[PDB]
């Protein structure tokens, strides 16, 4: 199927339709949504720190660094 | 050691057992302090681990794995 719709205003419209297809493609492969604004990065940093307490060996110090690294986004 | 036991016979298991247990309590309680002191509480946990992590180093073992 083809989608018929200034020279610059039409270019952003193509980007507007491509980015929408990309987001629409994301919902297809992954039928789910998540909050933005650094919401998962905090939960990812918070719950991974809990798992690091249960593990043993070098994984605790390494997994904890993986958790603290997510806090840079928010 | 005798004077301390006379003042209070209550005692805590040494060899780094106390520092590792307190670090877990300090880490969990840090989640309940919504303020910039939270990062310092987590730093207090990691600082408590240096005593037992130093004992294993002085004996010739892997510190972090033994920690």
């Amino acid at each position: 199927v083809t989608i018929v719709v200034n020279k610059l205003v039409i270019e952003e419209a193509e980007r507007s339709i491509h980015d929408a297809l990309c987001v629409i493609r994301c919902l297809v492969k992954k039928r789910a949504l998540i909050a933005g604004g650094g919401a998962p990065e905090i939960e990812l940093a918070l719950r991974l720190t809990e798992y690091s307490r249960t593990l043993s060996g070098m994984e605790s110090y390494c997994v904890r660094a993986f958790a603290d690294a997510m806090e840079v986004i928010p | 050691v005798i004077r301390n036991l006379i003042r209070d016979n209550r005692v805590v298991y040494g060899g780094g057992a106390a520092e590792i247990s307190c670090a877990l309590a300090v880490s969990q309680e840090a989640d309940k302090c919504p303020t910039l002191e939270q990062y310092a509480m987590r730093a207090f946990a990691d600082a408590l681990e240096v005593i037992p992590m130093a004992l294993s180093e002085n004996s010739g073992m892997n510190p972090i794995q033994t920690m």
